[PDB]
């Protein structure tokens, strides 16, 4: 009071100094259930794949991709990423993801990287310099290899031109290096574009079949329909805690409601555009939002020249929510005044018919 | 420890390091077979013998020499001349024949004399 | 696969005086019995709504390609579920994407591809007297399908005017929200007078521009009409309405349970203002 009034002496009366308020706890966050993540049952765990030139381009745009199950998995050899942090994959969103699938030799996996070149990286599959994504490759020599050598895979080895980023062509024209025209068969300067590969179970590192997939991330003007998992923590009622539901955030104590919302209405409001009700996206229950208690702290004090004992009044704040008697009035909670039954003349007006005075071994009585 | 890389997973599961005997016919002749597609394996009926130890060292040196230029085309995965391919394998055996190496490995006991008679005998035998 | 419907008499279009219809919840926020005022794209009350009637006596079958300015109000005054679905797009060819929402009485198929529709697409059913039941005949909405963006197939099922089903379509921020309200009616008038609050059904983000639309009706080719590859088709009693939305300001009266009971368009009369 001495500091608010900018005076070392305080006259008799009631003065307002500060404003009480309650702080939140643990920051409860809520989100809907996480079911049907993505149809990954045909790419990362498929049985029969295609060649390097017949790579699939399955679109991943209408399912919540979970990159934590693949980053924390030990069944993969390489999990390098480019242009994006592998940890924040589940925190951000995307628009459309292309699911690639093609088998390549063990030593040819290094050439599959943005900014790299090579015989296969320039004639079968090329990545752009501004590629933003992750590369995933794991060993598959135990199921892709067969007795006698695997020759079911082919690849392009020679062509007149290279391949553009994200380009796929099934043209099998014969290559002509020299000026001699080719009629349709091989010869001096005529060669076949497709060549059968070889995969044997007895081969060492570098020649084993490694199933490498490419995950391209694109963010165009289309709405973000694919994201990652979220926290979805636990909730608690009858406590002041700042909440964050699906699409909004607020601060207040939640409690069991009794209203009956509509099956499509999630948020609640009232006059003057004040949020007062939200539904639990997991339990489908309605919770009434109540702002946490707050009130101007008034300090009832007599003249400084008379005594130094003071009383504290929390306007509109219940006594059970404040944390030398404690008496609850209609104006708020009064701490430091003894309640008496004798009715004297009002000296220091507190409110709601209660007044304070400095009477008789000597304190303030309400 | 010299600096050569490790072996492949197919070298220890395809090589015949044990003579089957009369159960099946198999020629016991040390040869460093190079299949050309990362499959390196030694064909030798190695037994408990110092000569067999040096022969196994020679075969492993040949395998290492073959794996040295493994990242080359088929017309280049071969020695420069007809004398280097065997000299690279024989130098490892000539270096491993020192008694200090066998003593450091654990074959020869630490208590061993260093007289010049054994050195002269070894030089004459070589 | 395209079949042009022949033997059809051209009749001039008609209109009707639409009552206080086309009221839908603008947002998913609950409100008490207190009133609310919003400036969302709504349907003006007592506005001219084009009437498309298709019956068989000359036979009439009207299903033109109407534009899509800011939203459409579709109504289904049916008695045997004649309307099958809708088409949305800008070119109706392989040039750009087009939304195709078709329901072949078994599944609510909603696909977003670059369909190349025909000039007069429709659906056909067949009636077999030996089976004592109806059955589908053909599906000639489009010819082929290009690369798609979204696809959805509902759960399998089987299927005077005694049914009314309203619809309100919009396209803002890429999202394509669809409102619907199925209410039963029993009368012989064209459009009933009353009030109905349409609830949001789906919000599928097609993410494509929509400038025109067309309704897909059903036809009958029973033994009553001569069999023909292009003629011999008839349609029962069915009609639909098309009303365009305009930016106005209504006054929604929310109930103590959250259902809009009444509303007033603050543009018609000074009392509304
Ligand atoms: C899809 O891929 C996952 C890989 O995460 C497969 O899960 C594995 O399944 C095998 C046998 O079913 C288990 O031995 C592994 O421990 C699983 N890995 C896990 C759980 O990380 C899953 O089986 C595949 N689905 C299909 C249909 O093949
Ligand atoms: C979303 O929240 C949880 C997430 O699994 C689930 O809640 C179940 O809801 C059903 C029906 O309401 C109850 O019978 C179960 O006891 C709940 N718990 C579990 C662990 O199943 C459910 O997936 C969703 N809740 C819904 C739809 O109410
Ligand atoms: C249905 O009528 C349309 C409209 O005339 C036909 O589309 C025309 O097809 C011819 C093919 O020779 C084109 O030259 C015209 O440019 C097309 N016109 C339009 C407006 O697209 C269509 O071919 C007819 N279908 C059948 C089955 O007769
Ligand atoms: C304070 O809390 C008590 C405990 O429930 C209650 O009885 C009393 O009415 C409350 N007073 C005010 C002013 O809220
Ligand atoms: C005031 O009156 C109440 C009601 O009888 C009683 O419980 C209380 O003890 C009284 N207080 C004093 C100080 O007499
Ligand atoms: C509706 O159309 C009729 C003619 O079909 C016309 O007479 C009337 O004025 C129109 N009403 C409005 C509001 O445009
Ligand atoms: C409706 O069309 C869908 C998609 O073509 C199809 O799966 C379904 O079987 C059809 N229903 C019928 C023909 O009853
Ligand atoms: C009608 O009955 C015939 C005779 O069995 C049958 O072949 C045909 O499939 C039926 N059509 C239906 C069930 O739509
Ligand atoms: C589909 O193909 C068209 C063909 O030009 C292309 O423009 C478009 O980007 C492709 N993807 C989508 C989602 O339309
Ligand atoms: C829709 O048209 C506007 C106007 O030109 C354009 O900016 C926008 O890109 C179009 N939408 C799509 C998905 O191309
Ligand atoms: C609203 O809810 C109450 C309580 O469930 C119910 O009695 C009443 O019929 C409902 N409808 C209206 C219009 O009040």
């Amino acid at each position: 009071t001495k500091c608010t009034l900018k005076s070392f002496t305080v006259e008799k009366g009631i003065y307002q100094t500060s404003n009480f308020r309650v702080q939140p706890t643990e920051s409860i966050v809520r989100f809907p259930n996480i079911t049907n993540l993505c149809p990954f049952g045909e790419v990362f765990n498929a049985t029969r794949f295609a060649s390097v030139y017949a790579w699939n381009r399955k679109r991943i745009s209408n399912c919540v991709a979970d990159y934590s199950v693949l980053y924390n998995s030990a069944s993969f050899s390489t999990f390098k990423c480019y242009g994006v942090s592998p940890t924040k994959l589940n925190d951000l969103c995307f628009t459309n993801v292309y699911a690639d699938s093609f088998v390549i030799r063990g030593d040819e996996v290094r050439q599959i990287a943005p900014g790299q070149t090579g015989k296969i990286a320039d004639y079968n599959y090329k990545l752009p310099d501004d590629f933003t994504g992750c590369v995933i490759a794991w060993n598959s020599n135990n199921l892709d290899s067969k007795v006698g050598g695997n020759y079911n895979y082919l690849y392009r080895l020679f062509r007149k031109s290279n391949l553009k980023p994200f380009e796929r062509d099934i043209s099998t024209e014969i290559y002509q290096a020299g000026s001699t025209p080719c009629n349709g068969v091989e010869g001096f300067n005529c060669y076949f574009p497709l060549q059968s590969y070889g995969f044997q179970p007895t081969n060492g590192v570098g020649y084993q079949p490694y199933r490498v997939v490419v995950l391209s991330f694109e963010l165009l003007h289309a709405p973000a329909t694919v994201c990652g998992p979220k926290k979805s923590t636990n909730l608690v009622k009858n406590k002041c805690v700042n909440f964050n539901f699906n699409g909004l955030t607020g601060t207040g104590v939640l409690t069991e409601s009794n209203k009956k919302f509509l099956p499509f209405q999630q948020f609640g409001r009232d006059i003057a555009d004040t949020t007062d009700a939200v539904r639990d996206p997991q339990t489908l229950e309605i919770l009434d939002i109540t702002p946490c208690s707050f009130g101007g702290v008034s300090v009832i004090t007599p003249g400084t020249n008379t005594s130094n004992q003071v009383a504290v009044l929390y306007q509109g704040v219940n006594c059970t929510e404040v944390p030398s008697n404690v008496f609850q009035t209609r104006a708020g909670c009064l701490i430091g005044a003894e309640h008496v039954n004798n009715s004297y003349e009002c000296d220091i007006p507190i409110g709601a018919g209660i007044c304070a005075s400095y009477q008789t071994s000597q304190s303030i009585i309400a | 420890s010299v600096g050569l890389p490790n072996m492949t997973q197919g070298f220890w599961e395809n090589s015949m390091l044990t003579d089957p005997g009369n159960v099946q016919k198999a020629v016991c002749h040390p040869t460093a077979w190079d299949l050309g597609k990362g499959d390196f394996r030694i064909l030798m009926c190695t037994k408990v013998t110092m000569d067999d130890f040096l022969t196994a060292h020679h075969e492993m040196g040949h395998i290492q020499y073959d794996m040295a230029y493994a990242a080359q085309p088929f017309l280049l995965r071969n020695g420069a001349n007809e004398g280097f391919h065997e000299a690279v394998g024989e130098i490892m055996s000539l270096s491993a024949a020192t008694p200090k190496h066998l003593k450091s490995i654990g074959l020869l006991s630490p208590d061993f004399q260093e007289d010049n008679e054994t050195e002269i005998n070894f030089l004459l035998k070589q | 696969q395209c079949v042009n419907l022949t033997t059809r008499t051209q009749l001039p279009p008609a209109y009707t005086n639409s009552f206080t219809r086309g009221v839908y919840y603008p947002d998913k926020v609950f409100r008490s019995s207190v009133l609310h005022s919003t400036q969302d794209l709504f349907l003006p009350f007592f506005s001219n709504v084009t009437w498309f009637h298709a019956i068989h006596v000359t036979k009439r079958f009207d299903n033109p390609v109407l534009p899509f300015n800011d939203g459409v109000y579709f109504a289904s005054t049916e008695k045997s579920n004649i309307i099958r679905g809708w088409i949305f797009g800008t070119t109706l060819d392989s040039k750009t994407q087009s939304l195709l929402i078709v329901n072949n009485a078994t599944n609510v198929v909603i696909k977003v591809c670059e369909f190349q529709f025909c000039n007069d697409p429709f659906l056909g059913v067949y009636y077999h007297k030996n089976n004592k039941s109806w059955m589908e005949s053909e599906f000639r909405v489009y010819s082929s399908a290009n690369n798609c963006t979204f696809e959805y197939v509902s759960q399998p099922f089987l299927m005077n005017f005694k049914n009314l089903r309203e619809f309100v379509f919009k396209n803002i921020d890429g999202y394509f929200k669809i409102y619907s309200k199925h209410t039963p009616i029993n009368l012989v008038r064209d459009l009933p007078q009353g009030f109905s609050a349409l609830e949001p059904l789906v919000d599928l983000p097609i993410g494509i521009n929509i400038t025109r639309f067309q309704t897909l009706l059903a036809l009958h080719r029973s033994y009553l009409t001569p069999g023909d590859s292009s003629s011999g088709w008839t349609a029962g009693a069915a009609a639909y309405y098309v009303g365009y939305l305009q930016p106005r300001t209504f006054l929604l009266k929310y109930n103590e349970n959250g259902t809009i009971t009444d509303a007033v368009d603050c543009a018609l009369d000074p009392l509304s203002e």
